[PDB]
RNA sequence: UGUAGGAGACCGAUAGCAAACAAGUACCGUGAGGGAAAGAUGAAAUAGUACUCAGGAAUGAGCAAUUAAAUAGUACCUGAAAUCGUUAAGAUGGAACGGAUUAAGAGAGAAAACAAGUAAAGAGGGGAAUAUUCUCUUCUUUAUUAAAAGAAACAUCAGUGAUU
RNA sequence: UCUUAACCCACUCGUCUUGAAACACGGACCAAGGAGUCUAGCAAAUGUGCAAGUGUAUAUGAUUCUUUAAACAUUUUACGCAUAAUUAAUGUAAUAUGUCCAUUGUAGAUUUGUGCCCCACUUUGCAUACAAUACCGGUAAGCAAAUGCUUUAUUGAGUACGAG
RNA sequence: GAAAAAAUUUUUUUUUAGAAUCUUUUUAUGAGUAGAAAAUCGUGGGGUUUGUGUUGAAGCGAAAUACGUGAGUUUUCGUGGA
């Protein structure tokens, strides 16, 4: 067929906008997509590039968990929930959704 | 001479000065390559105006990191500082000069939550 | 927007505005209808004459209800009883009011108002 | 995108799967991709290579 | 000064053209990039709507 | 376009990439075409040998029309017949195609490359060479001069 | 290779489509944007002075 | 100090990644860099530097060539780094089987028809790994009518580059310079 | 002149600025014949306007 | 070109029509002709500087006074530089600054440039469980243990040297 | 950070110039302005689409008519350049039917095999380089009544399965 | 794919890389007018994207333990009123 994982990359890599780069500081280089587990520009971790995947956010004033076609859902019961539908990554997950859960 | 301090090296200090901007006041300050058919400053002459190059650069693995120890981030809204809660340790957060007051404040607020160091703290107040 | 015939580019739709005829600011110098009146009427805005009541609605007098005392098509700007204001001098004059910062109350109806209140129905 | 489901059949039409007189453009057919298949990690991870 | 005759336009070619048109159809057809182009569209139900 | 032009490039450097000592002046040589034969002479004989002087006949009127005349090689000659028709011939010994030139616009055929042994073809057009009308006839086939 | 079509209101799905042949065409990002830049140089309107 | 040649900094020449932007051009030259990389197989290598070539120096290769060029092995695959063109010289063809970057229309349907197989790339490599039974081939590259301009300089003795000229009828640079009869001959 | 490049040959040396015109009326000057020619046609009772040849 | 419309990936007051202003005006030339400069208070002057005091007068000051704002006062937006004033600090034997390196002053600063947690008890905020239990927190305070970090000093190596 | 010091060093920049710190020239100061462009035609480079074709011209057609002065569309030999050359020219014009085969070499990439991987044989023989032959237009020369002939010379910006 | 340290065997703290014009590492090397190139950086406007504004924008003045080899970028306080 005419698209799939190393295409869309290519595509990608570039042209994105929720890659955020930092012009002051000159190192960084984030991508934001809501399905980014963590928020390097790299088809490691691209929400765009990944076939199948779960995430932790943050939207309007509640953490969201959603998973990858697309889910969303409201730390026992995240745990639970990634347990199930899920597939080093969940272990980091759930380290990224306890340092996310003190937000208020 | 050379500014150590602990993994931090940098080499030069004393911002480069444009040939001549000592003693005439048009000349602007910031750098300027002299051309010249001869000149002093681009023919390298003993102890004037040093012309800068590249192999003083610093250090290529800690190229840009503040006395901090984390990279300078600037921030204009609450929505922007969703990456850098994975990076807390690494980066830290500056509030661009923009942001006004409330906003501020709400910044400064959702960082110190999140565990990232604010260089500008104190601003406008 | 869809019509070619009338322009839509800022400075020429700016000069119309500053260089209008004294009929065309008597049109323009039009003001919202109080509720009631509105549902007596059918009708969204009027132009304003001398002896109606106005209530204030926007600007530092936004509690005032009055009388209209002058109305000033040169600068555009409608004068009201109360809203009196001592100058330098010691001089009492009235406060410029500009016609979207009023509600328009208890309107006097006249002959040529009321062909315009028929026409509207 | 927000496609009629009209425009939907119509549009393949228009490219020549059961053409028509003058809703298909004549002579014309979608360009063939240099590459067939672009997932370059499964070539990569298949066991002949 | 700036003539009245710059060389104001191009004349793109046909075939291109249509490739693109045939293309950028195909590209809003695919989920990643629409979401990539920055679309709100995570509750969507399908791509090719 | 302007952004990525030259100058830019060398945008401070006095000559403005274009010679400090020399300078550019303007019509440095003269202009055009002038130096032909004599300054730039050694130029002219170096790149475009034959350019000087006349030669040959005079034609007062050309009125291209008369002389028009496309050619084609023999070598083409099948390939004007779309594939399926040429499989067919090729199996039925009995019937040969006729091809008239003239329908896809060619006035002259010429000798160029190898017809299929023994498939006869009739040839319609307004004119042949010599090498073309043995080769159609060696294959067994017909020329047909026609207006 | 189907694809869903959907009632005016979202709480129903109705009959399937087959997928247009058009979109499979290659991507072809590089061509779509210069095609772009082209195209849209031929709008403009002319200055001088 | 010290003296080497260019000071010690080594000059390799051409080419150094793809200037192309196409991505499917992209992708291909990653695939092929990466098997160029691990294999140490000679068609790798070679396949990827001919991939990465501009756009004048792989030519389009004719069906007839192809065939001509296939016929004493008809069993395996030949794979040519260009475009294959189609040709009406050609009287028929026996089912080849032929990679190649791109197919005009008329080719592919001649191909299929004769039963050969077309092939991309991507195909190649997953079916063929190493090259193993493969005939790497590509077309005339000198054969480009802008080279004819090139070489030893027109009208510099025996030289045979073509001029340039406005036209080619007989009041254009064909007298003084170029005969016997008006001045020096060519 | 230099090197390998072609003879020159701009006939643009007899005064030419004066002399230019650029079309950017093409789509509405089409526009315009087409609505003229549909305006008679609508006009002439319903009856063809081209003539035989 | 004249006049009327409509426009813009055009210019933005030293630009763009010479000309956004009372511009073919002022002004210059015997004349043919030549030919400028000069836009911006404020929301509102139907807010344009009342009043007192010192002044012949200009003006100034005010305990007095319009304004949200007059160091926005009709030279009225913002208000750079050249240049020049006031005070303070320093320098000062026929040039002045400068470069490379330190010094003594004078300013600035804590974001790496010490102390996580724990308890006591104030002030806040949240999240969950099925209006009140649980749990996460930020600010304050009291006191109360971490620890790390850099710089020193000596010692051990290793590398490179000098020495007897 | 700034500030003076102090040791040591340090000639007016631009500039044309064999050679400028010059008794060479331009620079009192400051602010803003201020100089390799645009079109035409041509070229190579490189990118991109298509490929013996290619470009849809002018123009037509559209429930195309804010944008749109753009986009879209074009019933089964219009024109450009290409596809064949050559000669002043009437003009002539590419191996050759023994065969859908595709002129000969020498090196030469890629492949097959032997005795999954280096070899050394073999095997196929691209690109390209260097030649060689054929053949086409012009010209010689020989013959000559003919669809002019010839084993021989030459010449061409020629050809030997296209590339634009 | 777990390394270490801290507490009091069990709790806490740090990190936990796969971006191909990219990452790790190695070695060599570093003069420059006329000249050529590449990589950057900045200004006016445009499409696209996601933001700052009256709890004060742009501008400006003075700076800053600020970052960059550097053009520059960033920021503090003061002015400023869109």
């Amino acid at each position: 067929s005419n698209v799939s994982n190393a295409l869309v990359w290519e595509l990608t890599r570039k042209s994105n906008c929720f890659i955020k780069k930092n012009k002051a500081g000159k190192k960084g280089v984030f991508l934001c997509d809501p399905l980014n587990v963590n928020y390097k520009n790299t088809p490691s971790s691209s929400g765009l590039v990944k076939s199948n995947s779960t995430n932790v956010t943050l939207k309007d004033g509640k953490v969201v968990f959603s998973v990858k076609v697309n889910q969303h859902f409201k730390m026992k019961n995240v745990e639970k929930l990634l347990q199930q539908h899920g597939s080093k990554n969940k272990e980091k997950l759930l380290k990224k959704y306890k340092r996310l859960s003190k937000l208020y | 001479a050379v500014k150590k301090v602990g993994k931090i090296i940098k080499k030069r200090t004393k911002k480069f000065t444009r040939f001549q901007s000592n003693r005439f006041m048009r000349v602007k300050p910031a750098w300027r390559k002299p051309r010249g058919i001869d000149c002093r400053v681009r023919r390298r002459y003993k102890g004037t105006n040093l012309m800068p190059s590249i192999g003083y650069g610093s250090n290529k693995k800690t190229k840009f990191l503040l006395p901090n120890n984390k990279y300078k981030y600037v921030v204009k809204n609450v929505k922007e500082m969703e990456p850098l809660i994975m990076n807390h340790t690494k980066y830290c957060v500056q509030i661009a000069h923009n942001v006004s007051s409330k906003k501020r404040k709400q910044i400064i607020e959702r960082a110190k939550q999140m565990n990232v160091s604010v260089i500008n703290a104190k601003a406008r107040l | 927007k869809f019509n070619k015939q009338k322009s839509s580019s800022r400075r020429k739709m700016r000069k119309a505005h500053f260089t209008a005829p004294a009929g065309l600011r008597r049109k323009i110098m039009s003001s919202k209808l109080s509720k009631e009146l509105r549902l007596k009427y059918k009708t969204r805005s009027l132009p304003v004459r001398k002896d109606d009541e106005v209530l204030i609605c926007r600007g530092h007098n936004h509690g005032r209800e009055g009388k209209v005392v002058k109305i000033n098509r040169k600068r555009y700007k409608i004068y009201v009883e109360r809203v009196t204001r001592e100058k330098v001098n010691g001089e009492s004059t009235f406060i410029g009011i500009h016609p979207s910062n009023v509600v328009l109350t208890k309107l006097k109806v006249d002959k040529n108002r009321k062909k315009i209140l028929d026409r509207k129905a | 995108c927000i496609w009629s489901e009209s425009a939907f059949k119509k549009l393949d039409v228009i490219y020549g799967k059961i053409h028509e007189k003058k809703v298909t453009k004549k002579n014309y057919i979608l360009p063939k991709s240099i590459v067939h298949n672009p997932d370059i990690y499964r070539i990569i991870h298949s066991d002949k290579v | 000064p700036t003539k009245i005759w710059r060389r104001w336009g191009r004349k793109v070619n046909l075939k291109e053209k249509r490739y693109a048109v045939c293309s950028s159809i195909a590209a809003s057809g695919v989920t990643s990039l629409v979401l990539a182009r920055g679309h709100r569209i995570s509750h969507l139900k399908e791509v090719p709507l | 376009a302007t952004r990525f032009k030259k100058n830019r490039k060398k945008r401070g450097h006095v000559s403005a990439g274009h010679g400090r000592v020399g300078k550019h002046r303007k019509h440095p040589g003269g202009r055009g075409k002038a130096g032909g034969l004599h300054h730039m002479r050694i130029n002219f004989d170096k790149y475009h040998p034959g350019y000087f002087g006349k030669v040959g006949m005079r034609h007062l009127n050309l009125l291209k029309n008369r002389t028009y005349c496309p050619t084609i090689n023999v070598d083409k000659l099948w390939g004007l017949l779309p594939e399926e028709k040429k499989k067919e011939f090729s199996e039925n010994k009995d019937i040969a195609p006729v091809i008239d030139v003239t329908r896809k616009g060619y006035f002259k055929v010429l000798g160029n490359g190898k017809l299929k042994h023994n498939q006869p073809i009739v040839v319609k057009a307004r004119y042949f060479s010599s090498v073309a009308e043995k080769k159609i006839k060696a294959v067994g086939g017909q020329c047909i001069l026609v207006a | 290779p189907v694809a869903n079509v959907y009632s005016t209101n979202g709480k129903n799905v109705v009959g399937e489509v087959e997928i247009p042949v058009v979109f499979q065409t290659p991507i072809r990002n590089d061509l779509i944007q210069s095609v772009y830049t082209n195209m849209s140089k031929n709008r403009r309107h002319p200055y001088a002075v | 100090g010290i003296a080497l040649k260019n000071v010690g900094r080594i000059k390799k020449h051409g080419r150094k990644h793809l200037v192309s932007k196409n991505p499917y051009l992209r992708l291909l030259v990653k695939l092929y860099n990466f098997l160029a990389r691990r294999t140490n197989a000679n068609f790798n290598k070679i396949i990827a530097k001919r991939l990465i070539m501009p756009k004048r120096y792989r030519p389009p290769l004719s069906l007839s060539k192809l065939q001509y060029h296939m016929a004493n092995h008809p069993n395996d695959i030949a794979v040519v780094v260009g475009s294959i063109t189609d040709d009406k010289r050609l009287f028929s063809l026996k089912q080849l089987k032929v990679c190649a970057l791109r197919f005009t229309e008329t080719a592919r349907k001649r191909i299929e028809d004769a039963g050969g197989e077309c092939l991309t790339f991507d195909q190649l490599a997953l079916k063929y790994p190493t090259g193993k039974k493969c005939v790497l081939l590509r077309g005339p590259t000198k054969a480009r009518t802008a080279e004819k301009h090139f070489g030893k300089a027109p009208g510099k003795p025996k030289s045979k580059a073509r001029p340039y000229v406005r036209s080619k009828g007989r009041k254009f640079e064909k007298a003084r310079g170029r005969r016997k009869s008006r001045a020096y001959k060519k | 002149v230099a090197h390998n490049n072609v003879l020159p040959n701009v006939h643009l040396h007899k005064w030419w600025q004066h002399r230019v015109r650029v079309n950017f009326s093409k789509n509405i000057k089409k526009k315009k014949r087409r609505l003229l020619r549909e305006k008679r046609r609508k006009a002439n009772g319903g009856t063809p306007i081209e003539k035989l040849h």
